[PDB]
């Protein structure tokens, strides 16, 4: 009936959402992701400066 | 989020559906058990009259 | 979380109760139809019986 196209309709609809919604899901995954070695190699930067920067202050 | 509302939208239709239907099919009952009463009241009605005829 | 899940819940708790009243009304709408049938046919009859006394 009606209700039954719409219940396809409605249906279809939720399918392609939760698709879309696990999708930028992953999309915003991978973004922190590629933020989390960002801020790895930050610490790496803090270190490293740190370091560079204790030996200068050393001398 | 983004499917979350979705799938909650999804939720209600389901809601909004099947409260409808439920109370539609309470309206249908109550129009046929008034219907059905109503013809057995007529029928005690007949048999009143078939009683007066039979005196 | 917490909301997502007593919100899908209580929502899927209303569709339950809303298709299973309905059964119930729908059943019980089919119930009296059927004794609403049988109580015109046994009428009808009632009726001819109650003509031919008369005559």
């Amino acid at each position: 009936d009606f209700d039954d196209i719409h219940r396809k309709r409605m249906e279809k609809d939720l399918n392609e959402l939760q698709a879309l919604i696990e999708a930028h899901f992953e999309n915003r995954k991978k973004e922190e992701e590629e933020l989390v070695s960002l801020k790895d190699r930050i610490e790496r930067r803090r270190a490293e400066r740190a370091e560079q920067q204790r030996i200068r202050n050393e001398r | 989020m983004d499917a979350i509302k979705k799938k909650m939208q999804m939720l209600k239709l389901d809601k909004e559906n099947a409260l409808d239907r439920a109370e539609q099919a309470e309206a249908d009952k109550k129009a046929a058990e008034d219907r059905s009463k109503q013809l057995e009241d007529e029928l005690v009605s007949l048999q009143k009259k078939l009683k007066g005829t039979e005196d």
